[PDB]
RNA sequence: CCUACUUCACAAAGCGCCUUCCCCCGUAAAUGAUAUCAUCUCAACUUAGUAUUAUACCCACACACCCAAGAACAGGGUU
């Protein structure tokens, strides 16, 4: 409050720089916080024609995971236009093809079906890797925390909770195991 | 192979196994007894 | 940073939410072709082409050069 | 009924406990009892309304102006109290009704500023192939109010 | 827990076998899941649970000697089968896709090259049936098939 | 001048300037002027927030385009709080 | 593409000549649990097993005349 006009509407309408970590995310959610952000739909001054989308940088996109047998079932289907030209690739192959094609491909789909819609991709960043550009970095505001909270395996695990988890059953002592 | 709705061991040596998403009747005495669902 | 509170007789209810300011520690110091061209443009705004290829007499002229203004 | 720590084993919402009665009492107590003294010492600058009038629930403070969609039964000039005033507001603290703050708490006056008609609304009825057509037009009355002041009390 | 040293000559000795923790929350049960109380409250990442059913390998161990219901021992092979996939028993091995809750072996799915009309679409299975009666915590059933 | 900003009304030059003079007048020592928050730094299209702090105490931030034009303005702000002019303040009694 | 031959003739053609490069998966195996044997495994895992086509091609911001470039335009050359 208290500002002069222009700075205050410079400050209301300025687009964010998010950033989401891929890493064992399901492409699904990770698209869904990326859409909302892209469209502006987590602003209360959100409206369809104010353009106020922000900027979203995922990385690790390499290293998404997907729930179920959705690499191998997941078939993405495009056309050439020519002949012949249906391709049917799964989401393995294409994901191997393109570390980025399934996040993409995700946002593209949940973003609103309209002439924005890929004036909102403009402002999606996608990183296959850790290694983000120097000037994106710099953009950087804020870390949007990742929409599935990656589950511990028995390497990492410390003893401690080990021990804290008690033993479920008696092991029969006379058994190779 | 023959392709089978149901799947029946016909010999003794006939085992069931499910193998690439569908089962098969394997036979080492009788070849002839594969099976695939 | 909201502090709720009925009144004795639970009829209103009291907000308290006054503005944090932000920590001294938690601040920095101040440092100290037309083709071609809206290439350039949708890659300095993050926009498409699309938006910065001009308009007919048609659609100019359908523009409001006195628009109303609010506040 | 204890139950090893697993995923499932306890909601994945946090826990929640109902603070003891009695300190949530002395905090209630305290927390009233500042903002009274705020508003007894003038500790605020604009004030904010929610006020319920004619149908429609408006966010209101001093100076603004209100398009009513009917006519009031009112002269011009005329110095009118809004008496359903849900929210009131300052920069500091607000004070919920429920669903209606009191008339010792707040006052909120208006000002009948306007009395016009708004501008002709068309209605056009339509039906293809049943030579159905009908046009009519509709003028709405309306009132402009001017909020003047809101005023607060320290009756809490 | 007897293990085979050899030297030929080879012979079985018996080492340190771990015992049921103290005080089980529900003593005289079926079953160490209905004794623990744990029968809808395991999910395919609870790995400090699964692995007390695992081989070093990796392989389930038998009902007989587990003690499992015949219910309960299928939905911690399933688990197991899961976490496996998912990678979160990467020590339990014989001897690059992130995946999780996948029901069957990789190698044997098909492409789902024509999924059908709405009415009748092709689903993909996400993780797995056995694991239906577990306890809801959210408004919406977990939904099965994505 | 109801709506209006007192800078709207009363047009100054060298806000930060005024507002040091006015803290000399306060026997207060100059504001320091500090990056509060930031987005899109390297983009066309950069915010800024500059708060002044005295001392280590935040009198008043501002947003803008380019650090300086924040800065400028956060004095703006500090200008209109000192002075009480803030767009918040109490409306004027009739 | 035109050296020859042939239709022909400052060139266009074939009837003439030159060049044309990786695969796809049905199964067959290894170790191995559920089910201490066995078991190719919609068990974990190890091979045949590979598309993540490999490449190659193209890439110079800014009169007139002639041309193997061409309907116009465009393109190339004019030292
Ligand atoms: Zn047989």
């Amino acid at each position: 409050s208290s500002f002069s006009r222009a700075p205050q509407q410079w400050a209301t309408f300025a687009r964010i720089w998010y950033l989401l970590d891929g890493k064992m995310q399901p492409p699904g959610k990770l698209a869904a916080m990326a859409s909302i952000r892209l469209q502006g739909l987590h602003k209360p001054v959100y409206h369809a024609l104010s353009d106020c989308g922000d900027h979203v940088v995922i990385m690790n996109t390499r290293h998404i995971a997907f729930s179920g047998n959705k690499w191998e079932q997941k078939v993405y289907s495009s056309h050439t236009g020519y002949p012949g030209g249906f391709r049917q690739v799964t989401a393995a192959q294409l994901h191997l093809r393109d570390p980025v094609a399934i996040v993409k491909l995700a946002i593209y789909g949940m973003l609103p079906k309209n002439l924005h819609r890929r004036t909102m991709m403009e402002r999606l960043h996608l990183f296959p890797d850790e290694y983000i550009p120097e000037d994106i970095l710099k953009n950087l505001v804020e870390e949007l925390p990742q929409p599935r909270k990656i589950p511990k395996r028995l390497d990492e695990y410390t003893q401690e909770e080990i021990d804290a988890f008690p033993r479920l059953w008696t092991p029969p002592e006379d058994y190779r195991l | 192979f023959k392709n089978k709705t149901v799947l029946k061991k016909r010999c003794k040596d006939c085992y069931l196994v499910k193998r690439r998403g569908r089962w098969y009747v394997y036979c080492k005495t009788h070849p002839r007894h594969k099976q695939r669902q | 940073n909201v502090e709720l509170a009925l009144t004795s007789d639970g009829r209103t209810i009291v907000c308290y939410h006054p503005s944090v300011d932000i920590p001294y520690e938690h601040t920095k110091p101040i440092p100290r072709e037309e083709g071609p061209m809206i290439e350039q443009l949708s890659k300095m705004f993050f926009t498409t082409k699309h938006r910065w290829y001009p308009h007919g007499r048609y659609h100019r002229c359908r523009k409001n050069l006195n628009p109303p203004k609010d506040r | 009924g204890y139950v090893p720590k697993t995923s499932l084993s306890s909601p994945p919402w946090p826990e929640v406990v109902l603070p003891d009665p009695v300190e949530e009492t002395r905090h209630h107590a305290e927390v009233v009892k500042k903002v009274n003294e705020m508003i007894v010492t003038g500790q605020y600058g604009r004030l904010f309304a929610v006020v319920h009038f004619a149908s429609r629930q408006w966010k209101v403070t001093s100076e603004d102006l209100i398009l009513i969609g009917n006519e009031l039964d009112l002269a011009c000039g005329e110095r009118i109290r809004l008496e359903k005033v849900l929210l009131v507001g300052a920069d500091n603290f607000t004070l919920l009704g429920k669903p209606l703050l009191g008339k010792d708490l707040v006052r909120v006056e208006a000002t009948v500023i306007e009395k016009t008609e708004s501008w002709p609304r068309i209605i056009m009825r339509f039906r293809k192939r049943k030579n159905f057509k009908k046009k009519r037009i509709v003028t709405t009355p309306q009132t402009v109010l001017r909020i003047n002041s809101i005023e607060i009390a320290p009756c809490l | 827990f007897r293990e085979v040293v050899e030297t030929t000559i080879i012979e079985g000795r018996i080492t340190a076998t771990p015992k049921e923790s103290p005080n089980p929350p529900n003593p005289s049960g079926q079953c160490p899941i209905c004794r623990w109380n744990l029968k809808h409250k395991y999910n395919y990442d609870d790995v400090l649970l699964l692995s007390q059913f695992i081989r070093p390998h990796g392989g389930m161990l038998p009902r007989k000697i587990t003690g499992l219901c015949q219910e309960e021992h299928r939905k911690i092979e399933e688990c197991v089968k899961m976490a496996h996939r998912a990678g979160l028993l990467p020590n339990h091995r014989p001897r690059q896709l992130n995946r999780y809750l996948t029901r069957w072996a990789p190698g044997s799915v098909k492409p789902i090259y024509k999924k059908g009309p709405r009415w009748n679409r092709v689903r993909m299975p996400v993780g797995s049936p056995l694991l239906r009666d577990n306890v809801c915590y959210s408004r919406t059933p977990w939904k099965l098939y994505h | 001048m109801t709506g209006k900003e007192l800078f709207e009304m009363w047009k100054i030059i060298n806000p930060m300037g005024l507002l040091v003079e006015e803290l000399k007048k306060r026997n207060v020592s100059a504001p320091e002027s500090r990056l509060t928050r930031q987005s899109g730094g390297t983009t066309a299209l950069p915010l800024y927030f500059v708060g002044l702090y005295c001392d280590k105490k935040l009198i008043a931030e501002g947003p803008g385009e380019t650090v300086l034009v924040a800065e400028e303005e956060a004095a703006r702000v500090a200008l209109r709080k000192l002075y009480g002019f803030t767009e918040n303040r109490r409306p004027w009694n009739y």
